[PDB]
């Protein structure tokens, strides 16, 4: 049994709260009840949005609510009642906002791929450390040149609790782009989505021409008549 | 080729990245990073202030040079939202700045009136 | 399916509101499955209202009456005009949930006034990107930009004058919306130039700029 | 022509000249010079070129 | 930045391209184990472009 809530990237990349319960096939039943009731009663109707499509697939589906309101970013303890004649126990599952969570802004840093992996000349892993934000929920997104990339690129991990702190979450995300995108120098950007962000979304970039530089060359022209720049 | 990494006009520092093709193989193409500084030898500490005493000491925060506190677009699938570029910030100005002009005010003084009138520290700069 | 107009209306703003369209008189509303940026993007150029900025999927109190839901699905790339150049195929075919409806939130468009001058064909520049007026900064001015703003002003060409005017013609007061403009010569107005982020500059009223043509 | 004492000019001390006259932009023009200024004989630049190393994008 | 920020860095070992998803990361810093409170391993998670080979960063 599951019951996804809508995280913040739900909330922000699609601008839809959907509550959301999978029932997986477990016995195939004619009158499914995804039924996503509210504490105050009220059902915001949904049925067989998507089937569920699993390895058995008998009589299995996704009821999606459409509960769109403030009453969720408020707060409150909405329920769907997944109730069924076969297998006679209610197999329901109930979801909250989590209340009072800190809201502490990740620390985001773009980590260009190690100069092990490149000698390979195969793949290059780029890798969004997000780190530091206490809300659990992350949206994380990588764009090369203003276009969103496809989700088969990159691959990104639940958020886990970083170690040294004490309730504040990490989370990467792994790019995986050929090698000869990167050495041609190519601006991958990393676009994170979070509550505790001040603009709510941070964009950094990386590529090989910013990267780590292997000469610096610099000239302290000290010049009496500089005055102005020019 | 010299991308324009940062092209800072107040503390005259440019700083320039480029992928040097050196040799065959794609690796060790070296990534160079030519920054470009101007010391004003005669520029007072408070630019602004020509009274200011001279300014010997020229420290150059490259992290502080290379923030990008401007805020960005992008491109969501539902939404354009501003992102910001840098986790840093939340002015010395050792040079001038040739689009900007600065002035002072100095008192000037004919029959004790004491007029108050406003230079222009950078002449040819708002002319 | 023929989308003649896409009107936003139940909304702060003319162009800020939720979508409805129509079709031989009939006012009709639109729901989609794939109902992305990109189309509001189509949405809020057949209107000729700025560039699209949000596309809320946002449900309301029930009370609040709607139009049903509009037969076709629209779908498309969304760097076309108008609601006809991309297709709209399946005819009939209404697959949006129960009682939901769209909302675009486009700019209102760039108006470009030249104020502060006894004539509109010369004064000092002010810009409308949000719903407050205001004017550019100096920083890196070039006759490129001069040119591309008396294109946009449809009020001549430029003749480059010896500054003395312009700073005559008034220093102005209020705020800066554009800074380190920067036209290429062949952009139809101040938008598509490059330029700093609206409202982001680092000067002073006193370096608000003004075109003579 | 200015005329001041020597243990004045050289504790700082920036005498300032300013013109006053009708072709001039703001009608005043002003240079300053002290000790450290006007010809010295030394130049106590001291460059920190802090954190080249670390993070520029 | 991490170093710029003067308060942390995280040093992150990118295991990838292994095909059976098992997985036992753990951090030395002169020879001897640090303790496994002060690291984090993920589960081994599916390598989209390749079809049945695992990654995982710790
Ligand atoms: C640099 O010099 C300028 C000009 O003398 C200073 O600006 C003046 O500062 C005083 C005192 O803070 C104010 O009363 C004036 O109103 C300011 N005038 C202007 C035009 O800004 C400035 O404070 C000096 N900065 C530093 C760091 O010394
Ligand atoms: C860095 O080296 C290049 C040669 O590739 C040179 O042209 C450039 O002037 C150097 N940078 C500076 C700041 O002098
Ligand atoms: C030169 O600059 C240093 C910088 O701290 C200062 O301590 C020293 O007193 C200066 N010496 C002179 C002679 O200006
Ligand atoms: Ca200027
Ligand atoms: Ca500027």
């Amino acid at each position: 049994v599951f019951a996804i809530p809508p995280s913040f990237a739900s909330i922000f990349l699609t601008k839809s709260t959907k509550l959301t319960c999978l029932v997986t096939d477990l016995t195939t039943y004619d009158s499914v009840t995804i039924s996503w009731t509210r504490q105050n009663g009220e059902a915001v109707k949904t049925h067989t949005n998507i089937s569920e499509s699993h390895p058995n697939a008998t009589f299995s589906a996704v009821g999606e609510a459409s509960i769109c309101e403030d009453d969720w970013n408020s707060g409150e303890r909405f329920t769907c009642t997944v109730t069924h004649t076969d297998l006679p126990s209610p197999l329901k599952q109930t979801i909250s906002r989590p209340k009072g969570v800190a809201l502490h802004r990740p620390d985001v840093y773009l980590l260009p791929p190690a100069r092990e992996q490149l000698n390979l000349r195969e793949s290059a892993t780029i890798t969004c450390l997000v780190t530091g934000f206490s809300p659990a929920d992350v949206f994380v997104q990588w764009m090369q040149r203003g276009q969103p990339l496809s989700p088969e690129k990159y691959v990104t991990s639940a958020p886990m609790p970083e170690p040294q702190a004490p309730g504040r979450y990490f989370a990467h995300s792994i790019l995986t782009v050929s090698e000869e995108e990167w050495n041609t120098g190519e601006t991958y950007t990393c676009v994170v989505a979070h509550e505790a962000l001040p603009n709510r979304v941070t964009e950094r970039t990386v590529d090989k021409s910013t990267g780590k530089p292997t000469l610096y060359n610099v000239s302290l022209v000290m010049s009496d008549t500089a005055g102005t720049c020019y | 080729e010299r991308i324009v990494l940062v092209d800072n006009k107040c503390k005259c520092a440019r700083i320039t990245s480029r992928i040097i093709r050196s040799s065959e193989d794609p690796n060790e193409d070296i990534v160079e990073r030519n920054i470009r500084i101007i010391v004003p030898l005669n520029n007072r500490e408070n630019i602004s202030d020509p009274t200011s005493p001279l300014r010997t000491r020229f420290v150059y925060h490259l992290s502080d040079l290379c923030k990008k506190c401007d805020p960005t677009e992008v491109e969501l699938d539902n939404q354009i939202v501003t992102a910001t570029q840098s986790n840093i910030c939340d002015e010395t100005c050792y040079t001038y700045d040739r689009n900007k002009c600065y002035t002072a005010v100095v008192p000037l003084v004919y029959g004790g009136e004491t007029k108050m009138v406003e230079t222009a520290l950078t002449p040819d700069a708002c002319y | 399916p023929v989308p003649e107009g896409v009107r936003l209306a139940d909304g702060p703003g003319h162009c800020k509101g939720r979508v409805e369209v129509k079709h031989q008189n009939q006012w009709y509303t639109v729901c989609q499955t794939g109902w992305s940026l990109r189309a509001a993007k189509v949405v809020c150029r057949q209107l000729g209202c700025g560039r699209a900025v949000l596309t809320q999927k946002r449900c309301n109190k029930h009370a609040y009456g709607r139009k049903p839901i509009w037969l076709s699905q629209m779908s498309c790339s969304g760097r076309e005009a108008t609601l006809q150049d991309c297709p709209s195929g399946p005819w009939g075919k209404n697959t949006c949930n129960h009682d939901e409806d769209t909302w675009v939130e486009c700019e209102d468009p760039f108006d470009l006034r030249l104020v502060g001058g006894d004539n509109l064909c010369s004064g000092r520049l002010e810009v409308l990107h949000k719903g407050v007026w205001g004017s550019v900064c100096d920083d890196n001015w070039g006759e490129k930009e001069d040119q591309v703003v008396c294109k946009q002003l449809g009020c001549g060409k430029s003749l480059s004058p010896s500054f003395r005017d312009r700073k005559c013609y008034g220093p102005g007061v209020g705020r800066i919306w554009l800074d380190n403009v920067r036209c290429s010569g062949e952009e139809q107005s101040l938008e598509q130039c490059q330029h700093r982020f609206w409202g982001f500059h680092d000067c002073t009223h006193q370096e608000d700029v003004a075109v003579i043509c």
